[PDB]
């Protein structure tokens, strides 16, 4: 349980460290977006391969929340996961700052809304981004399906990439409270930050819902859970 | 008569509430006190997988059916011993750690001995590295 | 059956929402194409992972049509699928419009022909695009093959990406009636729209045919099974 | 056997049609290369998924040659495969020409050497390109290995992409006689064409060699061959 | 054992040949990075598919070192592997030089630090790059996990791509002593070269440690296996 | 005595060259006349999988060992009938098309009946849809 917590901590540090790091600079969006979308996507696919078998590789409070309301983890693990993810992100952002030249640092890729995008619109965008994202996670993590899944780590990563390919122009694509938080608390700037917690969380909730439950073919959700009684009985 | 006291307190540990049944609702309470909040539906599925009434209410004797007979079929102690012999390749009353890994790897799960060793010497009485009948019941009835 | 209909509805909304959304703006084609090609491809790969096990993830009338003439679904499911896909697309395009700033909205990525491309040429292009696409879907969905397929969701998605990498310069790449329809009915512009129904439909029909009316091997395949039988004797 | 020949024919038409089509235009190389590299790669990955189980998806004389000297196909199939691939390519190039606006047609993405690259250097480049390519094909097609291969269609496709990411600046990356031939015979330009047959062929030969044989770790090349006697005995 | 040594030799030649070759030129970083990141990533994914089953496809001293301190290979193999990788790289760089036009040769893509990046910061960057890289290798090579891994060759390759997407701006991303060495010894320039041995080596060491000197679970894993056992009773 | 003429001409068809042996070299010639050019090594592997001498020279009687006894062990006709009973789940002298697909799918190859049907009514004598003993030998000895 504590190995998984460490997994979530290191994966979040790496995720944020590489995601933010690859986002430093500018552009109008053209190749900037493609590159940042791929960096985050590949950072996730990499980390999900790295620690997915150890903790499920949530590296995202919204994703963990999704799994909580989905009743796949305890209220205890969830909170520890989010704690590990939040400190993990901050550290990665920190280590990133320490090794990156100023001028290039900018606002450490702080998630930001586009001037012509209202915070309400931006929150709906963040919701759809996280919704398709979580939906892909639930469907691909689902033990009750496919032998033609290929790598679920890549699927999930490419889902994240998709979220960025679309979302960056609108909100820089948060899809992850922890990833938005890290840049926020280190630059002392929480302008519109509410968008980056609310959207993913609601989107994550809708995805978990839209998909759920581990009903009605059931079966390994039942046997994975009779052993959770036998280890407690 | 020590089994008649062990099969009292190994039920009393879960029936603090006196009515003489383990219900799906208290399978929710124990998990809620342990800081979870399950789905409620898949408490019925895991119990009706064994439940003789189909009822989700596992009374004083039916809890001992659920741990020592493991079917809906009155005296399945011999069906526990033939369910041992589906896993064995001899039938010597004892399921080896190796025999458990043989039948698990027969479903294609290519796993290790080291994550079955932890679920034999969680309760192993004779130390030997196989699992006898009374050890198997007590390895689901720790007290 | 109704879960699958909902799958097709949500997947089409997401597909169009993210595909169109990532297509907003301009360019000559250079990185614009790469980005839009990837967005659609990854949107599909994502959705095929998300609901492929639930409805087959058609999210495309032409694809559903392909499966109809291929005799893999009932005339009833097909129509319900297309209905769900058409309303699904329109909704996604709608929700997209609602959260996107004007000026950036353009014509909501309406499929459009290139000035130097005749509607006849454009229809042949759309046919080839959908043909290789459907062919990839049939081959990868085919239960009678491969254990080295990897993710069929990605295969299909990358097939869609390929269609865009080539087609966008010609027709903006429709490959999906529903995806072309959505932008059309919301911008009240059906100029050349016939191309985006006819090409995919014919291409989808040719792919379904080319694959199953090739008809199947047989004899090298049989000798490859007697080979595994004496590989056991 | 004739289904496979048709597979090789259609796959080569599609391969060339989409590869050449996505290559029309210019650039210095920057995003042009990335896009064309991906188009070819994804065109191959798509086609290998589409007809790989039916004919092995060679869609490349050099690849077929590789399999011949590798003793995995008959002298008869090889020639029929190459015939199908050559006519297949020409057709795709043809159909491409017919639907593409002039001015954009250029030289139909004719493989061409870079001014500062000697034909000898260009031939060595084409050799290395095809060598790593064929090596990837042999290794991934090899039944004697991996359960962690993922999609061999993508592997092969990405190998082709790699060949382009590197080679386009030098020779436009041929890696396939048929793909070079098609543009050649339709534009009546065979300047340096020898490079595009010799390099891939030698590279293909070296790859087949470098890898070979189907001993060690033998077994299934013996079993997949005793039934080639039993179907002939 | 000697086949594997040859594998490591050829794979390193190919790896460096294609990686360096695709890196020749300039840019600010925009599409240059994306392209070079993909080239290296796909070169690795290709080579890991090509010889991963034969030698484990280390093609990287730091990776081999990682496996040594991880106690998965003998001190003898490791050294032979590194010897093969170093000569392999030099050869690929050599053959690359021989077929590449001057002016384009530059410094043969010599790993280089960014002016505003101290050698200490650059070494920490190289450490994180190699750390996530090795961590992905260990996790994906680990026989004790996943049936949803997909291609581990691609995972590893995309991890390398991620390292480049982030690192190139800082250090050109070495992540591989042999790959840094080759350009170094042929251009007679070892300025800051220490960074490219120390970072990867330490990062590789930390990854190997972080993964196996995490130490392993146990109890949740056991419960998830008693789950499949009662999933059969 | 019709089997003694059938087991003459079903060898004569491959021994046009008179020396009384089917060799690895003529396994190369027949494939070369049919417009192939095999590797030569994996002619030894496929034959020493059965060859009683280990030799790569399958003389007049040893060719009939290779088609009717199928081991290096003198009178394996009963080992053909127990190799039928490894594939059967009854042992009635007859391997069903269904029993062949059962044992093939037991290795995890999830295939179809239609690509075993193309290799039973290639020689099926009684039409029935199973495979008897003399049918199995003649389904490797077509003449
Ligand atoms: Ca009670
Ligand atoms: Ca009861
Ligand atoms: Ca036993
Ligand atoms: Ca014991
Ligand atoms: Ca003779
Ligand atoms: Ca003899
Ligand atoms: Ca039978
Ligand atoms: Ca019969």
């Amino acid at each position: 349980f504590w190995r998984a917590i460490c997994a979530e901590f290191f994966a979040s540090l790496f995720y944020v460290f590489f995601g933010l790091g690859a986002s430093l600079r500018w552009a109008p969006g053209p190749l900037h977006v493609l590159q940042v979308a791929l960096a985050f996507g590949l950072a996730l696919a990499t980390l999900v391969q790295a620690v997915g078998h150890i903790s499920g590789a949530h590296v995202n409070p919204a994703v963990t929340f999704a799994f909580l309301v989905g009743s796949q983890m305890s209220l205890l693990r969830a909170i520890c996961y989010m704690v590990a993810q939040l400190l993990g992100a901050v550290a990665g952002a920190a280590v990133l700052y320490s090794v990156t030249p100023p001028a290039v640092r900018g606002n450490l890729a702080l998630n930001t809304l586009h001037p012509g995008v209202s915070v309400g619109q931006a929150t709906i965008v963040e919701i759809f981004l996280t919704l398709q994202f979580v939906l892909c996670i639930f469907a691909t993590y689902d033990e009750r399906r496919n032998g033609r899944l290929g790598s679920v780590a890549l699927a999930v990563g490419f889902s994240l990439t998709l979220g960025h390919l679309f979302g960056m122009y609108y909100t820089g694509a948060g899809m992850n409270p922890a990833r938005s938080f890290a840049p926020a608390i280190l630059t002392r700037n929480f302008t519109n930050h509410w968008v980056y917690w609310v959207g993913p969380v609601i989107g994550a909730g809708l995805g978990s819902l839209l998909y759920d439950f581990l009903l009605f073919p059931r079966l390994k959700s039942v046997s994975e859970r009779l052993s959770i009684l036998k280890g407690s009985r | 008569e020590e089994q008649i006291a062990e099969f009292k307190e190994a039920f009393s540990l879960f029936d603090k509430d006196g009515d003489g049944t383990i219900t799906t609702k208290e399978l929710g309470t124990v998990m809620r006190s342990l800081g979870q909040n399950p789905t409620e539906a898949e408490l019925q599925d895991m119990i009706n997988e064994v439940d003789a009434d189909g009822n989700g209410t596992i009374d004083f004797p039916e809890f001992l059916t659920m741990m020592a007979r493991k079917m809906k079929d009155t005296d399945s102690e011999e069906e526990i011993r033939e369910a041992f012999r589906v896993f064995d390749k001899d039938g010597n009353g004892y399921i080896s750690a190796a025999e458990l890994r043989h039948v698990m790897t027969n479903l294609g799960e290519k796993l290790t001995d080291e994550e079955v060793d932890e679920m034999i010497r969680e309760a192993d009485i004779d130390g030997d590295g196989q699992v006898n009948y009374e050890e198997f019941v007590q390895m689901m009835t720790a007290k």
